[PDB]
């Protein structure tokens, strides 16, 4: 799933509704 | 497999300091951003801070701003929550958590630690006083009130655990005096009454008060 | 901030059950909209992602839908390990906020609460405070009234109450209220009686006795 998905640890935000 | 730990806390004055510790076990703690989440107690859930794997980036509440400092030392697998000018707002259960945050996702508090008590008083620690509740058809109560200690928590058992059906131990409130009160009750045969002598054992870990109580 | 509007509070229902939680956002948050599942003595869990996606290890009987300011998690066949309380959490913008929560609670066979009265012990007296207990043990639904009346004189602001969880055993409630007085205000008066009012009951049920 997503949640496993390593990434570099950043905090996502999205840039729209 | 992955478990998280938090360690500190306490009670502290108004305007004092803490330090929050959270132990990261079973994944590799510096490819994921951690979050602080508090709880007040009989209240919900209030974020206060996360930061990024890296450390780099970090996120308050405004009520904690300039305050707290979230940080992490991924050489040890450690995060912390710095705590300066504390105040009672402060008081809660504060639980660190992993926090995945994919994209066309947004952050997830995927786990939890189990959660450390912050407690913000002018109050100094105090023992309770155990003061027994007796009667003045066939079901009597009886119970102990453990009343005036500080802070939480206090356990409760009965006949050093040989009793336990029908024990209901309540929820602490906190009294005019800022000091906590709780009762713990068990009901039992009236027959049994005058006949069978039944014992209340009160632990209050932070005063080093350990109690047994006879009532009946 | 974002403020997160959960419907309702307190919910009862039974196993079996089909329920529904509203979460509703201050403003679009498109669909980042978590759920989590907490139980009384316990940090809480993630159940559903992104408005909608499962955390692995939760039951098919948990869905959630949702864009916009307006979401749902349904919970299909409600299962004994299902009553718990729980949040919704927007993940939109920072700060990020959560419901005031949702406390589900199971449904059983009506029962009236056992009431006991307690006097305050000779120790307390010495102590130079008086707290007379009132015990409401044992009864369902969760809603039941104590009016402490001192020489039938009504109180009302000057006890503490507290509930205990659900039991695990059989689902019912205990309560326990708490009046306070000083050793001299306590001794001034004679009758010390609580009166209970609850749905089990036809009429309210006091419990009484005189000091000493």
């Amino acid at each position: 799933d997503p949640l496993d998905h390593r990434d570099a640890g950043d905090l996502w935000f999205p840039g729209e509704s | 497999e992955v478990q998280l730990l938090e360690s500190g806390g306490g009670l502290v004055q108004p305007g004092g300091s803490l330090r929050l510790s959270c132990a990261a076990s079973g994944f590799t703690f510096s490819e994921r951003a951690m979050t602080w989440v508090r709880q007040a107690p009989g209240k919900g859930l209030e974020w206060v801070s996360s930061i990024s794997g890296s450390g780099v980036k970090t996120y308050y509440a405004d009520s904690v701003k300039g305050r707290f400092t979230i940080s992490r030392d991924n050489s040890k697998n450690t995060l912390y929550l710095q705590m300066n000018s504390l105040r009672a707002e402060d008081t809660a259960v504060y639980y660190c958590a992993k926090t995945p945050s994919p994209k066309y996702v947004g952050s997830v508090f995927d786990l939890w630690g189990r959660g450390t008590l912050v407690t913000v008083s002018s109050a100094s620690t105090k023992g309770p006083s155990v003061f027994p509740l007796a009667p003045s058809g066939g079901t009597a109560a009886l119970g102990c009130l453990v009343k005036d200690y500080f802070p939480e928590p206090v356990t409760v058992s009965w006949n050093s655990g040989a009793l336990t059906s029908g024990v209901h131990t309540f929820p602490a409130v906190l009294q005019s005096s800022g000091l906590y009160s709780l009762s713990s009750v068990v009901t039992v045969p009236s027959s049994s009454l005058g006949t069978q002598t039944y014992i209340c054992n009160v632990n209050h870990k932070p005063s080093n008060t350990k109690v047994d109580k006879k009532v009946e | 901030d974002i403020q997160m509007t959960q419907s309702p509070s307190s919910l009862s229902a039974s196993v079996g059950d089909r329920v529904t939680i509203t979460c509703r956002a201050s403003q679009s948050i498109s669909s980042y909209l978590n759920w989590y599942q907490q139980k009384p003595g316990k940090a809480p869990k993630l159940l559903i992602y992104a408005a909608s996606s499962l955390q692995s290890g939760v039951p098919s009987r948990f869905s959630g839908s949702g864009s916009g300011t307006d979401f749902t998690l349904t919970i299909s066949s409600l299962q004994p390990e299902d009553f718990a309380t729980y949040y919704c959490q927007q993940s939109y913008s920072t700060p990020y906020t959560f419901g005031q929560g949702t406390k589900l609670e199971i449904k059983r066979t009506v029962a009236a609460p056992s009431v006991f009265i307690f006097p305050p012990s000779d120790e307390q007296l010495k102590s130079g405070t008086a707290s007379v207990v009132c015990l409401l043990n044992n009864f369902y639904p969760r809603e039941a009234k104590v009016q402490w009346k001192v020489d039938n004189a009504l109180q009302s602001g000057n006890s503490q109450e507290s509930v205990t969880e659900q039991d695990s055993k059989d689902s019912t409630y205990s309560l326990s209220s708490t009046l306070t007085l000083s050793k001299a205000d306590y001794e001034k008066h004679k009758v010390y009686a609580c009166e209970v009012t609850h749905q089990g009951l036809s009429s309210p049920v006091t419990k009484s006795f005189n000091r000493g």
